[PDB]
């Protein structure tokens, strides 16, 4: 099994360093180069440069040279990437695709870098109550608004868990004040208001909040 | 060395999508190909099924996929090494589209602002639009008719679970905005038909 792990997203202000690393496994970590690229939101890929891990020699594409670092310890078979300086173009998916000795074969699952002046936030959770037009044919509609936070990801459960049928969570917006903010509605029938409890389970661990909120009818 | 792709493809189901990239004397350079499905990273093909078939000669490669089907919609990159610096060069992308997938009408459901989010002196409409196809919505709004474009954010459409594309549009105003018009509506056309809902502080 050959694979490239690399490390966790990475949530950085402008002018801020960052470093990933990407782990090597089920090959000798010291006859196949290690390229890097870069994938822009919704862009095309963009090679960033190579490493050999025998003689850590260095080959960078001239846009990322000067403050691009790339690395190597043969010890835990790991490469390094050090991105310094950042700007908000730099927000991108980084990988560390695998190169031959003619391979460039097997690629890692990819790094999130996403620069941003916004400050770390939780968010404002508030019910989406039923009633009437939420209501559609003896169902009801109720939802939970998470408003803004910053960064990336919330999870919406409801319930506890306990209710997953009719969950509709919907991919967050990103406002141009620099927060997110999305919505997370269920559709339960009409009739299991008043005896059924509701409750949404938002989850926002870059902030350590967590928030259950209670939706009740008007 | 420059790499040039068309930038879309679009081929029925059953059929053979051919996917070209273009270089300078491209034909005698070795060239591979990438797929990549959105959400996850590139796998290399370069030849997963034998209906995936390369073909370089001259100035143009070409990926050609036979019987294609909607498990095949993602983006294929092609990709060179310039001798002359060591380099690694990709193409600009091709995006694969399968049009064998069934249409659909957006559904849409509209939320007031909260009174919770009203004490505090905030005020958020919520349209949220799901099970259309083809993804690709345009959302409007209006406050008694009158169109409002200033507080508006919506998303990109992106693709939900069921193989169908949903979106969100919200619309950012003040207490005494809210309160001072007789409704609010939020309208969501798609190809040509469009779906209205009314929401009043009442």
């Amino acid at each position: 099994q050959v694979q490239l792990v690399q490390s966790g997203a990475e949530v950085k202000k402008p002018g801020a360093s960052v470093k990933v690393s990407c782990k090597a496994s089920g090959y000798t970590f010291t006859d196949y180069y290690i390229n890097w690229v870069r994938q822009a939101p919704g862009q095309g890929l963009e090679w960033m440069g190579w490493i050999h891990p025998n003689s850590g020699g260095t080959n960078y594409a001239q846009k990322f040279q000067g403050w691009v670092t790339m690395t190597r310890d043969t010890s835990i078979s790991t490469a390094y990437m050090e991105l310094s300086r950042l700007r908000s173009d730099d927000t991108a998916v980084y990988y560390c695709a695998r190169g031959g000795l003619y391979g460039m074969d097997v690629w890692g699952q990819g790094t999130t870098v996403t620069v941003s002046g916004a400050s770390t936030k939780g968010p404002s959770v508030f019910p989406l109550a039923p009633s009437s037009k939420s209501t559609s044919g003896g169902t009801a509609a109720l939802g939970c608004l998470v408003k803004d936070y910053f960064p990336e990801p919330v999870t919406v459960s409801w319930n506890s868990g306990a209710l997953t049928s009719g969950v509709h969570t919907f991919p967050a917006v990103l406002q141009s004040s620099g927060l997110y903010s999305l919505s997370s509605v269920v559709t339960v029938p009409s009739s299991s208001l008043g005896t059924q409890t509701y409750i949404c389970n938002v989850n926002h661990k870059p902030s350590n909040t967590k928030v259950d909120k209670r939706v009740e009818p008007k | 060395s420059v790499l040039t792709q068309p930038p879309s493809v679009s081929v029925a189901p059953g059929q053979t999508a051919r996917i070209t990239c273009g270089g300078n004397n491209i034909g005698s350079k070795s060239v591979h190909w990438n797929q990549q499905k959105p959400g996850q990273a590139p796998v290399l093909v370069v030849y997963i099924p034998e209906r995936f078939s390369g073909s370089n000669s001259g100035n143009t490669a070409t990926l050609t996929i036979s019987r294609v089907e909607a498990g095949d919609e993602a983006d294929y990159y092609c990709q060179v090494w310039d001798s002359s610096s060591d380099h690694v060069v990709f193409g600009g992308g091709t995006k694969l589209t399968v049009l064998g997938q069934p249409k659909g009408a957006p559904s849409v459901t509209l939320f007031p602002p909260s009174s919770e989010e009203l004490q505090a002196n905030k005020a958020t409409l919520v349209c949220l639009i799901s099970d259309f196809y083809p993804g690709a919505v345009t959302v409007a709004w209006k406050a008694d008719s009158s169109p409002v474009k200033a507080g508006v954010e919506t998303t990109t459409p992106s693709k939900q679970s069921n193989n169908k594309y949903a979106a969100s549009s919200y619309l950012s105003l003040t207490p005494e905005q809210w309160k001072s018009h007789r409704s609010y509506s939020c309208q969501v056309t798609h190809e040509g038909s469009t779906v209205e809902k009314t929401v009043a502080p009442t």
